[PDB]
């Protein structure tokens, strides 16, 4: 207890943190999902596979 | 003012502004025009005080008369063609009318000076509110109406926008005016591009609209409006000095910073053209708006001006408010040249 | 304006179907590694800004910085990809339908062709 | 007076704290291991070692390879006869004049 | 090139996460073995260039600036470790992180392959000068002399990149293989003679060229001591590179418009080695005999004959090692009396033994004392204008008499005499300043030993 | 959560907290009377919070752990050094004056956002609208300078514009013998050598313009000392007076809204007390001022945001 008055960020906002964490996974699983996806159809378009 | 209403106000000139640049009838664009000069006023009079009200006074006399010119070109034009449609013009004089009233509208000289008045008089909110979303909008409309501008008009006034507000900017002293200065510059480097390439309007457009809003909140941040009270940041946060520093820096066209792209590929445009005199003249005049861009940079990081002693109490307090995409502008403002060839996007 | 009113555009339109038959980047591009390190200089810059320790706190944030300029930098790339892809379908279209004002030109060897010497004394 | 300023402070020598001061550092240890380090590395690997490596550069530059062609072509010329060095670097008959 | 360009970007993190009391150690090292690294890049072929991708090449030209500047970096951090000794440590980072961001700019310079990315970095190499020069100097000048040092760099450079882009747009490309193969004759119109103009202008207010080089003394007074070391050694062969590249699309016109400027290259030389001789500060006096040395090598190139740009080269590279170690001795100098006033300390020699071996040593590198570098270039340089014309030797003569002049002069006033009486904290030499002398010295010797190695590509 | 529009618009009102005793009753008087006393009396028999009077480790006291910091890295200025040599040659009297000044507007300050976030009246011994007595008095004595008087006019204007008037001031009237009398039994030499002339000014400029200023504002109540004593009369006096005195009448929510959030930014209420006019005896070295910084950075919890010290016992630092 350094400090007299309690800081506004002297605990963790849990609920920002899990909210950022589940927007990067979100996101990162949701560009690799359109990769595919993206691949798969350039390949049946050109008919390379 | 109630928040209720003033982000009603915020809503109101931006939907005046969508408005415009949706619109396909010459009166629903005058329509908007006239909603977001009408929100707009109690934005620049938030802050009441004699100066501000000056500001409006002078904003609104100079924006209705160019609705009352706009309007004129559109009743001409739809005399001699019948149409409401906004396409190519199709009167000579009706085009004229209506690139002096949207040049009165953005500030182009000669119809700069109520852009220096009207910023020194309002505060840095309202300052960045009016330079982005004032000239957002008609340079819209101009991009609409590209194909039927006099490029002579165009330029000279392109040229001449670009000289006074080198030579405004090396005399002044107050960092509001600086910006109105730098503003008009930037606006005269788009619209000497605008003839040619609209996407290079667009591009020019955007890099100035990041690079002002990061110098304007680093502004507010600071909490500075001359150039000393900007010359005691230095004890106090320094991190923001250094960051306003590479923002001019920036600002100047400067390689390898991102201010050097929209010049590079306006140079590379016109000189496209057969225009060689007018990308070496605009290139040459940018050094005076370099020069006062280096000489505010001198007083606020590279140099330590003297401070004062209640500033040991500024240090045992903290900054409160955090501002909004503040290290988002920042970033995008002075690393973005490797990611040049994204303006076939923005075609 | 060269790209918009070409016929088939529908407005705003980020990415048509069309765009679906062209190569997407890869993952590993080198301009999406770029974006990726804007969005950490980004994050450091607002630790910076905010007075926390730069390269060791809001780690969440910072990967959201990351991730989000990722994300943006790939479709960007996409559609600027799609847009030069355009341009040149455009400009071979139109060279093959004008043969009369792309013409082809005689091929003449150096011993053929007689050039100025400029003695350098 | 105009300013609070603080006195411009004597030069601090290093040799008063330090009799064996190399000059890289105030701390003793990390002084003596700046210089050892510096020398080291400096002296030792680039100068040697980068002298010898460009010494023994391989000739890539094709001087030797030169002068044995030269050898080669001044042997076969004035073996047959014919001139050391042609009067045109290109053939006449590929060359053609307007005319 | 990327062996080399990562290194550098790796050296920011290294620097920006060590220690506060191993920053100097972990960057000097480090540098020491990027140098050696780059080393590599000696083994040129001989008709074509090393081209490792689309974007950078290494040719006989750029490999020995390249090894010059891979080398320059650790002696302007022992400068730094000498001088900036009361820093903190974030100032300390940001100074060393300037240094780096400055080497980058510079090999990336050097191996870019397109005149336009070429004109992007060598103008980014302003903005790390720029902050080191303002930020870093001692004295109220620095400020004048970078606004000196910036507009008459932009000023020249500004109608450089006009010029490139309207060639862009005229021929198809900038890449410098194409635009040598596929080089076409330059008409003498006006045209022309403008765009001939712009590039030489701009490559020569960089060079600098004799009354375009205020900005020269300027800065270098009152730079740091890595800053002088990195303007007056690297960033100073940017305008020699450059026109060395450049010329290849200025001819013929080159034969015609080259009087103006060899004329005032030529009594230029004159004009900076007599100001030599009565110079009243150090640094000033060595500033201007790196102008004449840099009139020279202006010379060379536009006289533009196989055996100048050799001497050009050889003469860049003896000129940058010189000046460097020039410009150290004299801040260690300065360092030790704070002033720059020539004739203040004296007896330097009675006082500081070694210190007078190593100005005897650079003193007579400067005079170009065979078999020197400096002497092979300028020899070089002058047979070259003797075959031009026979009163370039007259004028290369006198040259060369009064630079001998000054360079014994500055000699014999620091060093030799009666030592100043009131002037008692002449502390012995440093390990560190010796050390930094002898790296100075020592690579200059061997590229005397082998000399094919800076002679250019047209060896 | 933190005020601020958001909040409003979901309608925390400060008026709806309001109640008859909120009231920012500072407490005016003069030095060495029995103000601290009746301020402490006044505030428990009301149940208001009392406010000690402002200084350097005041200032000090809010930010970080409640000790006080070096008087090198705050406030650079000693009362003692003032009482010793009023009249140096380094600017000390008014660069603790001008300290003290922006010491009182910060306490001034947090009284305000106090009494707006809770509705619980203040009691303040001394504030920014009476401390202009003793620049008068210093400079009636010569301590201070013209130039001096000006600027603190200039600060004093730009930033107690703002904030809305005092409650009464409770003028303690001590004839200055007794405050000589007093002050020579507490036994203090630093207080000792102040003299007479000195306390006659601080009189003068309370009487001649501080009282005829409040009076118009809002109600005055002046007591002498034995009438101090009793501070249930003074209680009963200040819950009598009922008028249209005062803005706060008209104050309104939006006006309450500004005000507080003017006033929970301390950085924008200490905005103007460094405007750029370099008086010698206010202007600190470039140097000076860097070092000063420097160590005022190596304090032990004040490198970083109080949530971000690890030196100081804060975890999750890789999380918040
Ligand atoms: C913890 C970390 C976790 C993540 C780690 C990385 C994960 C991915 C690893 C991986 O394998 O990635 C594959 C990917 C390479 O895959 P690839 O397809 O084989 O690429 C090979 C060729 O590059 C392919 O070449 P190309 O022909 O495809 O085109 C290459 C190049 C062609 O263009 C160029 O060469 C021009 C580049 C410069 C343009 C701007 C110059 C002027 C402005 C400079 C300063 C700007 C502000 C800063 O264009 C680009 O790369 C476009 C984007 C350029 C961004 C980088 C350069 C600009 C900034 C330079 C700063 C210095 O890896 C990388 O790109 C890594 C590069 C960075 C490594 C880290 C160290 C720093 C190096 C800096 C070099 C600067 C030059
Ligand atoms: C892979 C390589 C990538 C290289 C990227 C290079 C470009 C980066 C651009 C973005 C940089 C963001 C920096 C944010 C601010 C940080 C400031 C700070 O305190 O930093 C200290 C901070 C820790 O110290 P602290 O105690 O937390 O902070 C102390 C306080 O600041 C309290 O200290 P104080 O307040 O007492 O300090 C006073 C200082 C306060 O002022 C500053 O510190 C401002 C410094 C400049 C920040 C703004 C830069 C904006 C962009 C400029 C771009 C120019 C061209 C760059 C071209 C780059 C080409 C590669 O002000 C002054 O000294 C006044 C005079 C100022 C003179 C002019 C300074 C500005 C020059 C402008 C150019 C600078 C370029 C380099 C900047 C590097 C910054 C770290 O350390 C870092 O930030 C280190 C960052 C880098 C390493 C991160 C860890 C990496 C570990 C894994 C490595 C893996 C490698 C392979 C994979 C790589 C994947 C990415
Ligand atoms: C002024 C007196 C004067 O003419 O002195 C000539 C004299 C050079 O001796 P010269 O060889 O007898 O003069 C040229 C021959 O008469 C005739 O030479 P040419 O027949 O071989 O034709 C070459 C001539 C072809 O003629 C033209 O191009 C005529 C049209 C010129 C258009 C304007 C050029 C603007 C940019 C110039 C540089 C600005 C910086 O080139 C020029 O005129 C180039 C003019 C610029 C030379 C470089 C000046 C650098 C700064 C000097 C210090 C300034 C302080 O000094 C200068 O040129 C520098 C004067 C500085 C004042
Ligand atoms: C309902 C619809 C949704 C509304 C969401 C907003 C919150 C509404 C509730 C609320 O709290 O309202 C009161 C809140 C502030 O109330 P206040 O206490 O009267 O404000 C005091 C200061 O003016 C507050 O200003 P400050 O001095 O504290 O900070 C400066 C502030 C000043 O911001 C403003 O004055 C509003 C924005 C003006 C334009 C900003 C630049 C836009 C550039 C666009 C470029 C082209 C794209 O600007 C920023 O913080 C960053 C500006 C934007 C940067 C990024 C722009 C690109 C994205 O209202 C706003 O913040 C206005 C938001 C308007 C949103 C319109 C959406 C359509
Ligand atoms: C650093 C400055 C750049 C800032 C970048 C951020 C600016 C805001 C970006 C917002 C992106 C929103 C995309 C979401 C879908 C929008 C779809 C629609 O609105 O626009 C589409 C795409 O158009 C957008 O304008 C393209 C968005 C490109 C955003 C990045 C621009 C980068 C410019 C180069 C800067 C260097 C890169 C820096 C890294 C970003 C289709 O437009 P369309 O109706 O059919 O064409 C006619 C309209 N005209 C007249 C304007 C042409
Ligand atoms: C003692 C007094 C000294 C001062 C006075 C001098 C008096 C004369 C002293 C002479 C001493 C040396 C004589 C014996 C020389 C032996 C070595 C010499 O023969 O080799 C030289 C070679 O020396 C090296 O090449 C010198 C290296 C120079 C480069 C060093 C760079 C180190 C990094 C520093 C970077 C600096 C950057 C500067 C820009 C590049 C010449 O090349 P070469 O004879 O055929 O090599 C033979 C190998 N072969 C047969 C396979 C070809
Ligand atoms: C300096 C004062 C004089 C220079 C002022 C610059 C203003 C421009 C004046 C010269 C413009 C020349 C020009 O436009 O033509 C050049 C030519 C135009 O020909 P086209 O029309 O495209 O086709 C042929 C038509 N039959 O274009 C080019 O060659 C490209 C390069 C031209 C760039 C302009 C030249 C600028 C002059 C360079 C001087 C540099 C001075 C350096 C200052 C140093 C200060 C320390
Ligand atoms: C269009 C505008 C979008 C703005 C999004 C961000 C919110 C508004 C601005 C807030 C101030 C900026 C700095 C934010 C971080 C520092 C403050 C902080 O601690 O924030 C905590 C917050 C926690 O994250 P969380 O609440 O989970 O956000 C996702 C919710 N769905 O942390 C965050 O939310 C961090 C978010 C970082 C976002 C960076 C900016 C967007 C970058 C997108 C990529 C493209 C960039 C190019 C330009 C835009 C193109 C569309
Ligand atoms: N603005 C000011 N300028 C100079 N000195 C001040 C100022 N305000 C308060 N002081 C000093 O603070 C001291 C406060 O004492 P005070 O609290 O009145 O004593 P007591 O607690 O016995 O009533 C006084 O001695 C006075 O000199």
């Amino acid at each position: 207890k350094f400090y007299i008055r309690e800081p506004p960020h002297g605990s963790p906002d849990w609920l920002k943190v899990g909210l950022t964490l589940g927007t990067s996974v979100f996101l990162w699983i949701y560009l690799i999902k359109q990769h595919k996806e993206d691949v798969l159809e350039y390949k049946r378009r050109n008919g390379l596979e | 003012m109630n928040p209720i209403i003033y982000t009603t106000l915020i809503m109101t000139v931006m939907s005046g502004t969508m408005l415009v640049m949706i619109s396909s009838h010459w009166l629903l664009i005058w329509i908007g025009f006239e909603m977001n000069l009408l929100a707009m006023i109690p934005v620049l009079m938030k802050n009441f005080n004699p100066r501000a009200t000056e500001a409006a006074t002078k904003y609104f006399l100079t924006q209705a008369t160019a609705s009352m010119m706009l309007m004129m070109a559109i009743i001409i034009n739809l005399l001699y063609s019948g149409q409401w449609t906004i396409t190519k013009m199709f009167n000579p004089v009706a085009m004229t009318m209506m690139t002096m009233a949207l040049a009165m509208k953005l500030g182009l000289s000669p119809f700069h000076f109520w852009v220096p008045e009207v910023t020194q008089g309002i505060s840095l909110q309202a300052g960045l509110l009016l330079l982005t979303w004032q000239k957002l909008a008609p340079l819209s409309v101009l991009c609409q109406i590209s194909q039927s501008i006099n490029p002579n008009l165009m330029l000279t006034m392109a040229m001449l926008s670009i000289l006074i507000g080198g030579w405004g900017g090396l005399n002044q002293t107050q960092l509001r005016k600086i910006m109105a200065y730098s503003s008009i510059a930037h606006m005269g480097w788009m619209t000497a591009v605008l003839p040619y390439n609209t996407t290079m309007t667009i591009l020019n457009l955007l890099i100035y609209i990041t690079m002002t809003l990061a110098m304007f909140m680093l502004l507010i941040h600071s909490s500075a409006t001359t150039t000393l009270s900007l010359s005691h940041t230095w004890n106090k946060m320094p991190v923001i000095t250094s960051l306003m520093m590479v923002t001019l820096l920036s600002m100047g066209g400067l390689p390898p910073l991102s201010g050097f792209m929209p010049k590079w590929m306006i140079i590379q445009e016109m000189t496209k053209n057969e225009s060689i005199i007018m990308p070496t003249l605009m290139a040459m005049t940018a050094l005076l708006n370099l020069y006062f861009y280096m000489r505010l940079a001198y007083s606020s990081s590279l140099t330590m001006f003297p401070s004062t002693n209640n500033m040991k109490m500024k240090w045992q307090f903290e900054h409160t408010k955090q501002m909004k995409l503040l290290p988002t502008m920042i970033v995008l403002s002075t690393l973005v040249l490797p990611m040049t060839p994204a303006l076939s996007s923005l075609n | 304006t060269m790209m918009s009113g070409r016929p088939g555009r529908v407005p705003l339109q980020f990415l048509p179907n069309e765009a679906r038959s062209l190569p997407p980047p890869k993952l590993t591009d080198p301009r999406l590694v770029y974006m990726g390190f804007l969005g950490y200089c980004s994050g450091l810059i607002d630790n910076a800004i905010r007075r926390r320790p730069v390269v060791s706190a809001g780690l969440h944030r910072q990967l959201l910085y990351v991730t989000s300029f990722v994300f943006f930098g790939y479709y960007l790339l996409k559609r600027q990809d799609y847009m030069y892809a355009l341009r040149d379908h455009d400009m071979f279209a139109y060279v093959k339908s004008h043969p009369e004002d792309f013409p082809e030109k005689d091929k003449k060897t150096y011993g053929e062709i007689l050039e100025e010497f400029h003695p350098v004394r | 007076i105009r300013l609070q300023e603080d006195p411009d402070p004597e030069d601090e020598n290093l040799y008063e704290k330090n009799p064996d001061s190399h000059g890289y550092d105030k701390d003793p240890i990390v002084d003596l291991w700046n210089m050892r380090v510096v020398f080291f590395f400096g002296f030792s690997i680039v100068l040697v070692l980068g002298s010898t490596f460009v010494a023994y550069l391989p000739d890539y530059r094709m001087q030797e390879w030169a002068r044995r062609e030269a050898e080669r072509l001044v042997k076969y010329r004035e073996a047959n006869g014919l001139p050391l060095m042609e009067s045109n670097c290109f053939d006449p008959n590929k060359i053609q004049l307007p005319e | 090139m990327l062996k080399i360009i990562i290194p550098t970007t790796m050296l920011l993190p290294m620097t920006w996460m060590s220690k506060h009391n191993m920053i100097w150690i972990n960057a000097t090292v480090h540098s020491l073995l990027i140098s050696l690294i780059s080393l590599s890049l000696l083994n040129q072929l001989g008709e074509n260039s090393l081209n490792f991708s689309l974007t950078f090449f290494s040719d006989s030209l750029s490999a020995p600036l390249l090894v010059l500047t891979t080398w320059l970096l650790p002696l302007m951090l022992m400068a730094s470790q000498s001088h900036l000794s009361k820093e903190t440590t974030t100032r300390k980072k940001l100074y060393i992180t300037m240094l780096i961001l400055l080497q980058l700019f510079l090999i990336m310079t050097f191996t870019a392959t397109e005149l336009i990315l070429f004109y992007i970095l060598f103008e980014a190499t302003l903005v790390p000068t720029l902050i080191i020069i303002t930020r870093w100097g001692n004295q109220t000048e620095r400020l004048n002399a970078g606004l000196y040092f910036l507009f008459y760099t932009l000023a020249g450079s500004l109608p450089l990149l006009v010029a490139l882009v309207y060639i862009q747009n005229t021929t198809g490309s900038l890449n410098f293989l194409i635009i040598h193969y596929w080089s076409h004759p330059l008409s003498n119109s006006w045209s022309n003679i403008f765009m001939w103009l712009a590039c030489i202008m701009a490559f020569m207010v960089k060079m600098p060229l004799y009354g375009l080089h205020l900005w020269l003394p300027k800065a270098h007074v009152e730079a740091p001591i890595a800053g002088s070391m990195v303007l007056a050694a690297v960033l100073l062969k940017l305008g020699g590179y450059g026109m060395m590249r450049i010329t290849t699309i200025l001819n013929p016109l080159t034969n015609y418009m080259a009087y103006p400027f060899l004329m005032l290259s030529m009594w230029g030389m004159i004009m900076t080695s007599s100001i030599c001789l009565r110079q009243t500060d150090l640094k000033s006096l060595i500033a201007y005999s790196s102008v004449s040395h840099m009139a020279l090598v202006i010379v060379a190139i536009m006289i533009q004959t196989p055996w100048s740009f050799m001497g050009a080269t050889a003469l860049m590279i003896a000129h940058g090692l010189t000046s460097s170690m020039l410009f150290c001795l004299a801040n260690t100098n300065y360092e030790r009396v704070h002033s720059r006033t020539m004739i203040l300390a004296r007896g330097l020699q009675t006082l500081l033994p070694l210190m007078a071996t190593w100005w005897l040593v650079a003193s007579l590198t400067n005079l170009a004392l065979p078999p020197s570098i400096n002497l092979i270039g300028e020899l070089f340089i002058i047979t070259a204008s003797f075959s031009w014309s026979n009163i370039t030797i007259i004028l290369m003569g006198m040259n060369m008499m009064i630079t001998a002049l000054y360079s014994l002069y500055m000699l014999i006033t620091t060093q030799r005499g009666k030592y100043t009486h009131h002037i008692n904290n002449i502390k012995p030499s440093f390990t560190r300043e010796n050390a930094l002398m002898a790296l100075h010295i020592l690579p200059l010797l061997l590229l005397t030993l082998n000399p094919k190695m800076i002679l250019g590509p047209l060896y | 959560l933190q005020y601020g529009p958001l909040a409003f618009v979901l309608g925390e009102r400060t008026t709806r907290k309001l109640t008859e005793t909120s009231k920012v009753i500072t407490v005016d008087g003069n030095i060495c009377s029995g103000k601290g006393r009746l301020a402490r009396e006044i505030a428990e028999k009301l149940g208001l919070r009392h406010f000690p009077e402002a200084g350097i480790h005041y200032a000090d006291s809010t930010t970080g752990d409640g000790k006080p910091l070096d008087v090198q890295l705050s406030g650079n200025c000693s009362l003692e050094k003032f009482y010793d040599d009023p009249k140096s040659n380094d600017g000390n009297s008014y660069r603790l004056q001008s300290w003290l000044y922006a010491s009182r507007l910060l306490q001034y300050a947090d009284a305000l956002e106090h009494l707006l976030s809770t509705g619980q009246g203040v009691v303040l011994e001394r504030s920014i609208y009476s401390d202009f007595v003793f620049l008068e008095a210093m400079y009636r004595q010569g301590f201070i300078r013209k130039q001096c008087v000006e600027h603190y006019n200039e600060v004093k204007k730009v930033t107690a514009c703002e904030y809305l008037p005092p409650h009464v001031v409770v003028y303690v009237d001590v004839p200055v013998p007794e405050i000589q009398s007093r002050i020579q039994k507490k036994g203090n030499p630093h207080e000792m050598k102040i003299t007479a002339a000195y306390l006659q000014d601080i009189e003068n400029a309370y009487k001649k313009t501080f009282l005829p200023e409040m009076s118009e504002k809002c109600e005055v109540l002046q007591y002498s000392a034995r009438e101090a004593e009793d501070a249930e009369k003074v209680v009963e006096d200040i819950e009598y007076l009922k008028c249209d005195k005062g803005p706060w009448p008209d104050q309104d929510d939006r006006t309450f809204h500004r005000l507080r959030m003017l006033v929970q930014n301390k950085l924008e209420v200490l905005n103007y007390t460094t405007i750029p006019v370099y008086l010698p005896e206010i202007t600190i070295g470039a140097h000076q001022s860097d070092r000063v910084f420097q160590k005022f950075t190596e304090l032990p919890g004040r490198k970083y945001s109080p949530g971000y010290n690890e030196d100081v016992g804060d975890k999750w630092i890789w999380l918040k």
